[PDB]
């Protein structure tokens, strides 16, 4: 388990590198805080097996669930940006500077 | 195992199928309306993740609680998809 | 304090704001049509 | 925590739930269930500062029964052993090892 | 089989270094439906049953599909693909450069799942996810709330 | 042995396959007036294995468009419909899954995406359209498909297919729960892409629009096996097949008869009915269906407590 | 107000249903001679083994065989 | 037998024998010879029968049956159309108006005949050709097909 | 006339009985003439691996009174 939980872990940074690295594309983003949430709910799911604690289960998936609405909001963000510019690029995004 | 021996049968019969075939003959986003059924879609999905123990609740010792719960779910939804119906959405 | 290439910012505007629908040709071979109907449709989705 | 309106209301929706040893569903204690008492029943009027220094032995053990860390140094030093011997006969592996037996 | 779990962590790793090279949006997605597929068999490899299921039922297929669903509507565009699947394939040995170091000094399947709880008719996943209707009934509201919340929201996000 | 239980189980299912859309093109062509193709072979029982080589034999042309998102997709939609026959409890299964119901609904999720990306791949705008709209339905549908199914479960007690021949051993699930029983049927006809719903690859020509010969093929197979699949379904869930444990083949005689006479009837229906509206589609589900399912499931989860007749697990 | 219920019921027959379910849903269960049973019926249900207690003495305890006529009963479960 | 000339003989007519089986036509539908193939597809003279599908996209046909005038505006698209179609593709010319120029043959907006754009395999003859014909055209494409020999050149090549 | 659409149906009906009766005899098979047992909880597998643990080294075999 330990070695699985690594990779799961290092999966994470690697996903996380990816969010904090952005180029070109948002949705490549938004794709990309997916795989953390997918890597968290698998590590969860798995210490919460082995550990037989079955009282925690439910976090597994609350996890998911409001992981999917904010993911939600994240991409109707998305689409109101390329309904105002078109073209979904992080490049756009500097008229606030 | 005994699944995987099945499932990679399925995957090589696919593609020998594929195979077979290459080697025997020698942008508008109007639809906003898409991407929000789209959203409903994972609302719902992820409402329907919530449902999914019900069968292993049903056996609970409350029962009370389970019904209390999951009716609360099913109506609080469900008036989600009534808002969806009062102003111009689901209307496509 | 405006420097070089900081003074190319100009002020943001006061208000807040800023400053073919994939026409497609209906088919001629298209088994809907009598054979000949080249419909040109611009539509938006 | 912050502001307790739980303890005050006297409802408990977030408390029956944090740890191993709560209440699991059809009573299935899960792995280490005996420690965590051993070590919250401890650490129960004695604050952290002090939760952290004397009930060592009870952590000590719980962070023993869960990572369960030191067994696999053992375990893992045993199975280099095996190897090196084995490697060179000095160890061979029984029957009982070997795939053989009926325990009924 | 033993490791059997490595192998397929390392998969999860791999699919998630694709993720992060930023592949063209939806050529990832699949990347995604891969890890996901492959995170559903771990879950499922640790005796997991429904959480495994369901994120091949949720994550998968529900959001995931309406993940690229909007990709093709928006951000569908192009202009190196091949370069990162060059370059991906280089990060891959060296994860194996990684694995390589870690067994250079410390064996699964000494232990994948913990107690077996051999004599048990009540001891699988979904008993405990059932928990949101007995003993932690805060959970399912506060999801019930999201859930209610994000109708509300997004509309407006959208107009 | 087991290999040979997947010999069977698969070839057997392929030629019944085959064997479906001669019956296709008999039993539409008698509903309108002519013999349909009998002239290869007897009684044209060589049909559909003659245009299976000719399919194969002609140029799959790769369009001036993706290599893989275009090779992957026809392999993903024969896999996976092969795939969910797998656990199909005919007599007893062979893969018995605990969590059965819920491998079929996953599995038949993932096709969505094979139609999203040929869509893709394809490269053409009338490929991109057909695919997000039917991409769109097919989600949409499946939204009610799952909760209808989760209202059946309820009344089962688990997700174990195999349950229901133990459930479904004094009536058959159509008596209760008849009503969505049809609206399992109608959803069925959605997710196979048969014809009241069938706006996809209509007579305008979505994804098979640059598919042709292998690839066209596979898809193919796959929607009809599907066709087979999900009539199946409907044979084990809501008609339930007499079991005798003495004699376990009179289930699947039976099975054969319902699921045959099922799915004739999606023969049937098709040369019957005019094509629906993309949204007159979607108008159906999420007005017509979605309200009555989620009505009726909040009725199956207080059917069992008020009757006092909550499932036995296992 | 009948009119109301008597187009949507003619016009829009699936909401009228839709909550009419809804409602009896959420009635009957209140409203039964059975309900219950069922929180009884999953309860009794014996899943875990029922661990013998000490017998320090005067108690209800069924002693030795269960068989014996104490304790509880599930002949309401039966003939139910 | 052995000798791989026979082989190879065998194995071509079956290769023939489902090309002639299902030949799965397209229908441009130009002009009117159009009617008179419904009429085919109709159930007096069933084209399914045969083996010949009522319909089917340039993608997935395998012959093309041009019915009706070939007007200069719609000859680029025949051609990209018949150029869109399979590798084993064959053209069915129907109608004196797309054989050659019919009754419209000196006029300024029509191609004299479909084989000035697409090659054609069989020509029907007929102002409305009669379905029967059109019929005993397809039915001779079958024949075409059958004695077509393309691995026995290939072995003998 | 209809008599015709049979034939077809006959080789479905053929290819789809076949796989329902072939599963259910290849496990009375390879199961020593008993179904083969269901382990869907863990009780039912450790009687599964106890009877095998009990003789020969497959489940099937199954001693009685008279051991
Ligand atoms: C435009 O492309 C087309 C369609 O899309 C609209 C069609 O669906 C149709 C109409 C569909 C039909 C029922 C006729 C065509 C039927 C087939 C392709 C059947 C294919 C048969 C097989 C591959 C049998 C499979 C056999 C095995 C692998 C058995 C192995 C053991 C046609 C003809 C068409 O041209
Ligand atoms: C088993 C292998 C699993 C590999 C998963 C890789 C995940 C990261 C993304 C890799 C693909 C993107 C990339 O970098 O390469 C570009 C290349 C691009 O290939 P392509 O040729 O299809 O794309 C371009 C097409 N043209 C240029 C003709 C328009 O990706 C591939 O070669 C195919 C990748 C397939 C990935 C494995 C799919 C397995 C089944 C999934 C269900
Ligand atoms: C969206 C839906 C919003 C409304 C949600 C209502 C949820 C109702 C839950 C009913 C649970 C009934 C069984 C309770 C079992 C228990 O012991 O829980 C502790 C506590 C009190 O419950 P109980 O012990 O039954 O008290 C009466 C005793 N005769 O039980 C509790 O008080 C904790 C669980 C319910 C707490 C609800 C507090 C928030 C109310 C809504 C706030 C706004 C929405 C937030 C989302
Ligand atoms: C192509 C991709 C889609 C293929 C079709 C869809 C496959 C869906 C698989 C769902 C997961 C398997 C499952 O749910 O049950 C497996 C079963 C464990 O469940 P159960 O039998 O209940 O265990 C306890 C009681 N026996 O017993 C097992 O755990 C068997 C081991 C797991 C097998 C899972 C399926 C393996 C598939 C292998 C090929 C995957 C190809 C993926 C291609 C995309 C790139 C990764
Ligand atoms: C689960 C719960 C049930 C399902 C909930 C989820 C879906 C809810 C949908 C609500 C829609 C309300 C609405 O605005 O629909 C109006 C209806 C259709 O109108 P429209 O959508 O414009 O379509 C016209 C072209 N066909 O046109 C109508 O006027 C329809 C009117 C329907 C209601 C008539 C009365 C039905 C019986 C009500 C019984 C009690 C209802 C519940 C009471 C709860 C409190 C006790
Ligand atoms: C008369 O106009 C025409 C059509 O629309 C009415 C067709 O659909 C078709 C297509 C019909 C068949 C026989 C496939 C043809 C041929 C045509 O020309
Ligand atoms: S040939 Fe006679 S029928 Fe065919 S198109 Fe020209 S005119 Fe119309």
């Amino acid at each position: 388990m330990p070695s699985t939980f690594f990779n799961l872990t290092m999966a994470f940074s690697l996903s996380l590198l990816g969010t904090l690295m952005f180029r070109s594309h948002l949705m490549s983003t938004l794709l990309c805080l997916e795989g953390m949430v997918l890597s968290l709910f698998i590590m969860t799911s798995v210490t919460s097996l082995n550990s037989n604690s079955m009282s925690s289960m439910p976090i597994p998936i609350t996890i998911l669930v409001f992981a999917a609405c904010e993911a939600a909001v994240g991409l109707a963000l998305l689409v109101k940006v390329s309904n105002t510019y078109g073209t979904d690029y992080v490049q756009n995004l500097n008229l606030l500077q | 195992m005994n699944l995987y021996t099945v499932i990679f049968i399925n995957i090589l019969l696919s593609l020998t199928l594929i195979l077979v075939a290459f080697w025997l003959p020698q942008r508008l986003p109007f639809s906003m309306k898409f991407f929000l059924v789209a959203i409903t879609f994972l609302l719902f999905d992820l409402e329907i993740a919530l449902l999914l123990p019900l069968p292993w609740a049903i056996q609970t010792i409350k029962t009370s609680t389970m019904m209390i719960m999951a009716f609360i779910l099913v109506t609080i939804l469900s008036l989600g998809l009534a808002y969806e119906w009062t102003q111009k959405g689901l209307e496509w | 304090y405006p420097s070089k290439e900081t003074a190319h910012w100009k002020p943001p505007p006061w208000n807040d704001v800023d400053i073919t629908n994939m026409t497609l040709n209906f088919g001629p071979q298209h088994p809907a049509a009598h054979g000949v109907l080249r419909l040109v449709l611009e539509l938006s989705g | 925590p912050f502001l307790d309106i739980q303890k005050k209301l006297g409802i408990s929706l977030d408390r029956h739930f944090m740890f191993l040893s709560a209440e699991q569903p059809y009573k299935n204690a899960a792995r280490c269930h005996a420690f965590e008492k051993e070590w919250i029943e401890c650490a129960h009027g004695i604050g952290g500062t002090r939760a952290k220094k004397e009930c060592k032995i009870e952590f000590d053990d719980f962070e023993e029964c869960l990572l369960r860390y030191k067994t696999m140094r053992r375990m893992h030093d045993i199975k280099k052993q095996r190897e090196k011997l084995m490697k060179e006969g000095k160890y061979t592996p029984p029957p009982h090892h070997s795939g053989r037996e009926e325990p009924r | 089989m033993n490791n059997y779990i490595f192998v397929l962590s390392s998969l999860f790793l791999v699919g998630c270094l694709g993720l992060a090279l930023k592949p063209s949006p939806i050529y990832g997605g699949l990347g995604l439906i891969v890890s996901g597929f492959v995170g559903c068999l771990m879950v499922l490899g640790f005796g997991g049953s429904f959480l495994g299921l369901m994120v091949f039922l949720i994550y998968l297929g529900g959001m995931l599909v309406v993940f690229g669903y909007t990709t093709a509507m928006a951000t569908e565009e192009y202009p190196s693909n091949w370069l990162i699947l060059g370059f991906l394939v280089l990060g891959v040995i060296m994860e194996v450069f990684l694995i390589c170091v870690l067994n250079y000094y410390d064996g699964l399947g000494d232990w994948l799942m913990y107690e077996v709880d051999d004599v048990g008719v009540m001891l699988e996943g979904g008993i405990g996810v059932a928990a949101m209707y007995s003993c932690a009934t805060w959970m399912m509201v506060v999801a019930g709330w999201s859930l209610f919340a994000g109708i509300f929201i997004i509309i407006e996000i959208t107009r | 042995m087991f290999f040979i239980n997947i010999l069977t189980l698969l070839v057997p299912i392929l030629i019944a396959m085959a064997f479906l859309t001669l019956v296709e093109r008999k039993i539409l062509g008698y509903m309108q007036l002519r013999k349909g193709p009998n002239i290869v072979g007897p009684y044209g029982i060589l049909q559909p294995f003659a245009d299976a080589m000719k399919l194969f034999m002609k140029e799959p042309m790769r369009p001036l468009t993706s290599m893989s998102l275009f090779i992957i997709a026809p392999t993903l939609s024969l896999t996976l419909a092969l795939s969910l026959w797998v656990p199909l409890p005919m007599p007893h299964p062979l893969i018995n899954l605990n969590l059965g119901i819920l491998f079929i609904l996953a599995t038949s999720s993932l096709s969505v995406y094979s139609i999203l990306w040929s869509g893709w791949a394809s490269n053409s705008k009338y490929s991109l359209f057909g695919a997000l709209r039917a991409v769109a339905q097919t989600i949409s549908y499946e939204v009610t498909m799952a909760i209808i199914l989760l209202s059946v479960l309820l009344m089962n007690g688990s997700y174990s297919l195999q349950t229901l021949i133990t459930t479904q051993e004094h009536m058959w699930l159509l008596l209760p729960a008849w009503p969505m029983a049809m609206m399992w049927f109608i959803s069925t006809l959605a997710e196979t892409n048969r014809a009241p719903f069938d706006l996809t690859e209509g007579e305008s020509e979505g994804f098979n629009v640059e598919y042709a010969a292998g690839p066209f093929a596979l898809f193919f197979m796959a929607e009809y096996t599907n066709i087979i699949l999900m009539n199946a379904l409907t044979t084990i869930i809501f008609l339930g097949p007499l079991y005798y444990i003495n004699l376990p083949e009179l289930y699947s005689t039976n099975f054969m008869m319902e699921a045959l006479l099922l799915s004739s009837t999606f023969l049937w229906i098709r040369a019957s009915y005019p094509r629906f509206r993309y949204d007159q589609l979607m108008h159906l589900l999420w007005k017509n269906f979605l309200p009555l399912t989620l009505a009726l499931c909040m009725w199956h989860i207080s059917l069992p407590i008020f009757t006092a007749g909550v499932p036995p697990y296992m | 107000i009948s009119a109301f219920l008597k187009n949507a019921w003619a016009k829009e027959p699936v909401l009228v249903v839709s909550f009419s379910v809804w409602g009896l849903a959420i009635i009957m269960p209140m409203i039964s001679p059975y309900t219950k049973y069922a929180s009884m019926i999953n309860k009794a249900t014996p899943y875990n083994y029922p661990v013998p207690v000490r017998d320090d003495g005067n108690m209800p305890d069924v002693p030795s065989h269960p068989q014996d006529p104490l304790g509880p009963s599930l002949d309401w479960l039966k003939n139910l | 037998r052995s000798r791989a000339e026979y082989v190879v003989t065998k194995l071509d007519d079956l290769i023939n024998w489902a090309r002639r089986s299902s030949l799965w036509p397209m229908t441009f539908g130009l002009a009117c010879c159009a009617v008179e193939m419904m009429h085919m597809a109709a159930p007096r003279y069933d084209m399914d029968r045969f083996g010949v599908v009522f319909r089917a996209s340039p993608r997935q046909a395998d012959v093309m049956i041009v019915a009706g005038t070939l007007t200069n505006k719609m000859a680029p698209a025949l051609r990209k159309v018949y150029d869109q179609m399979p590798e084993p593709r064959y053209v069915v010319s129907m109608g004196s108006c797309a054989n050659g120029g019919g009754y419209y043959h000196y006029s300024y907006s029509v191609v004299r005949g479909c084989d000035r754009i697409v090659p054609v395999d069989i020509y029907v003859p007929g102002c409305p050709p009669t379905a029967e014909a059109l019929l005993y055209g397809i039915l001779q494409l079958q024949r075409k097909i059958k004695r077509e020999q393309k691995l026995k050149i290939w072995y003998r090549r | 006339m209809w008599f015709e659409i049979l034939p077809g149906l006959a080789i479905m009906g053929v290819c789809l009985v076949i796989p329902g009766v072939s599963t259910a005899y290849i496990h009375k098979f390879t199961n020593g003439g008993k179904e083969k047992r269901v382990a869907r909880v863990q009780y039912q597998w450790y009687l599964m691996e106890r009877d095998r643990r009990i003789s020969g080294v497959n489940r099937y075999y199954v001693s009685k009174g008279l051991e």
